[PDB]
């Protein structure tokens, strides 16, 4: 969830009025990066 | 009273989205595997009242259907609100009146709901649909979470070897009814229909546990693993 | 919301609302207040409700604030109590031309006084110390029902306030309760836009293997994504 | 703090109501797990 | 909180409120704005 109210993104879409989602899908987008820039940090380890 | 074990039992399916060959963790009112759970026989009579701690597990092998239905409240009087199941050959009646319960509450002797209960004052609740009742063995899981009341149910019949023992094999419970009682249920009274007969009933409690379901292909949960036993 | 007797606070009537399209339009039609949590009031009627469960109390102006989450106070504590986390809108109107008399109104009362804090969506229709009250008034003993006494001259935050709370679960159960959206025919094996029950997403519709038993709607992948759900119309 | 109104957790459960912790005990956990993230990431190249 | 006369906004008066027990149920008591930084109304008595 990420600090959310849901995982999936349409939800938040549909069920918050858009001012309210862009609070929660940029938790949601920080919290994806920083797994994503996780995994290519230790791809970049690992391949070294 | 009377002790036996409930082996691999208590497990449900905790939310209603299909999952396939995953193995999902969560976090919610189990039955903790390998737990003691009180055993009561009836052929005096056991009838007793128990209470509820936020969960009960009921689990019954019977041949004519002698235990019809439970009783759930607070104090299990007229001054406070209370729920009421009685089943019958037609169907069930899932009731949420202020009863004045007797102290046996035997059902029928037919007398039909005879000595249940005595009065109704401020009833709001009336649901009534299909019924949800060799031996065959019923299991019931009871969850009242945030004023909802939450059952769910599986009916397999079981073999016998040694007399009246809770049967080692993992079976799923299905969610039958969601419920918005919004009634305390504290103590709780299962029912006896007497009229030549044999009973058993197992009652047992949920606790706050972490389960790793077993999903597999067909989506039937048929495997799970107590994290903290 | 167009009825002439509602209910008391301590014994609030909870009306359950189910296989019907709801047009929260016509609310908004009707001097009113449409605050709400979980969903945003604006985005109801493009969604599909699990229930629609409606807690219809009559309160004064001062106490609607009582009605939160996470808040505490003599109604929130001893009458209502809301959940922390639930979905759904509170609404408040004045309605001082239907709940107010000259004399006062003894229809509608409020618990004032309770042993312990009451847990959020439930009902009590039933001694501070002491010397035991043994169903006789006396030292340190109350009649915790109350009545409200409105009259039509009182101030506007002791004014007659009709409440009710609408509350529902989203996406978590098959839908008896939708907003009211046209219907469009089913394609399959086509990358379509699609909106099943509330569910909006773009894929690619297949038949699927997967034997939903009749409580599951939606099927979800390992990234808790719906890899499969269940047409409404057709099962 | 990590841009929250305090340092520990304590004082932040006890001062602000349940809406908006989640939101500053979010920055800290963030801010936190991204310390951590640095110190794992930090010892897998010295490990390496 | 209970005056015959506040003090004008050009001067406002500063009260020392201090060694006792405070509870802000009170206030609750007198259309009321509460509105708090730093802090929310009901964990104010904790
Ligand atoms: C369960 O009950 C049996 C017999 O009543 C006893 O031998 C056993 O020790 C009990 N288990 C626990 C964990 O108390
Ligand atoms: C079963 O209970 C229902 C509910 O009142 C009743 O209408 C029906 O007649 C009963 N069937 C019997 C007694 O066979
Ligand atoms: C799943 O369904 C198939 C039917 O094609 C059946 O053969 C198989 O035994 C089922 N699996 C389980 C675990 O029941
Ligand atoms: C339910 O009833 C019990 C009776 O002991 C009471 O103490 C408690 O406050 C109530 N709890 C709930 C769940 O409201
Ligand atoms: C309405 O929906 C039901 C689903 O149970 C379906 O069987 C029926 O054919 C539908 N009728 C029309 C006119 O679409």
């Amino acid at each position: 969830k990420f600090g959310a109210i849901s995982s999936v993104l349409n939800d938040i879409f549909s069920r918050l009025d858009p001012p309210e989602a862009e609070v929660q899908i940029d938790r949601l987008i920080t919290g994806r990066l920083q797994s994503l820039q996780t995994y290519v940090t230790q791809q970049l380890i690992r391949a070294a | 009273p009377a002790y036996t074990n409930s082996f691999t039992r208590g497990v449900y399916y905790p939310d209603k989205v299909f999952r396939s060959s995953v193995l999902h963790s969560t976090q919610d009112l189990f039955l903790p595997f390998f737990s003691n759970v009180t055993w009561f026989h009836v052929i005096r009579f056991d009838n007793p009242v128990l209470p509820f701690n936020d969960g009960v597990y009921f689990a019954s092998i019977e041949k004519s259907n002698i235990i019809r239905g439970w009783i759930f409240g607070t104090t299990l009087d007229s001054k406070t609100q209370s729920l009421l199941i009685v089943n019958n050959a037609t169907n069930v009646v899932i009731k949420v009146c202020e009863f004045q319960f007797c102290n046996d509450p035997f059902l029928d002797h037919m007398e039909s709901e005879f000595r249940v209960y005595s009065s109704a004052n401020n009833c709001t609740f009336e649901y009534v649909s299909q019924p949800f009742l060799f031996k065959n063995l019923r299991e019931f899981v009871f969850k009242n979470i945030d004023g909802y009341f939450k059952i769910y149910s599986k009916h397999t019949p079981i073999i016998v070897r040694e007399p009246e023992d809770l049967p080692q094999g993992f079976s799923a419970l299905e969610p039958l009814v969601d419920l918005p009682i919004g009634i305390n249920i504290t103590r709780f009274q299962t029912l006896l229909a007497l009229h030549a007969g044999a009973a058993a009933y197992y009652v047992g409690y949920l606790q706050p546990r972490t389960f790793l379901l077993k999903y597999n292909e067909n989506g039937t949960i048929t495997d799970a693993v107590d994290c903290a036993l | 919301f167009n009825a002439t007797r509602f209910a008391s606070v301590y014994a609030w009537n909870r009306k359950r609302i189910s296989n019907c399209v709801a047009d929260y339009s016509v609310l908004y039609n009707l001097f009113f207040t449409f605050k709400c949590y979980g969903v945003s009031p604006t985005k109801l009627n493009d969604l599909c409700f699990t229930n629609v469960y409606a807690d219809s109390f009559v309160i004064r102006g001062d106490e609607v604030r009582q009605i939160a989450p996470g808040q505490t106070g003599n109604i929130a504590d001893y009458n209502y109590k809301l959940p922390d986390d639930f979905t759904g809108c509170v609404i408040a109107w004045n309605s001082n031309k239907l709940d107010s008399k000259v004399s006062g109104n003894y229809n509608y009362l409020y618990r004032l006084f309770r042993k312990s804090n009451l847990k959020p969506f439930e009902r009590d229709i039933s001694q501070a110390g002491n010397k035991p009250c043994n169903g006789v008034a006396g030292f340190n003993c109350y009649f915790p029902l109350r009545s409200y006494s409105f009259r039509p001259t009182y101030g506007v935050g002791h004014q007659p306030y009709r409440v009710v709370v609408l509350s529902f679960e989203l996406l978590h159960a098959p839908a008896t309760v939708c907003g009211p959206k046209k219907s469009t025919n089913l394609v399959k094996n086509k990358c379509v836009n699609f909106n099943f029950n509330g569910l909006k997403g773009t894929g690619v519709l297949t038949e699927s293997n997967k034997k939903f038993l009749p409580f599951q709607q939606f099927g979800r992948d390992i990234a808790d994504t719906t890899d499969a759900v269940r047409d409404p119309q057709t099962l």
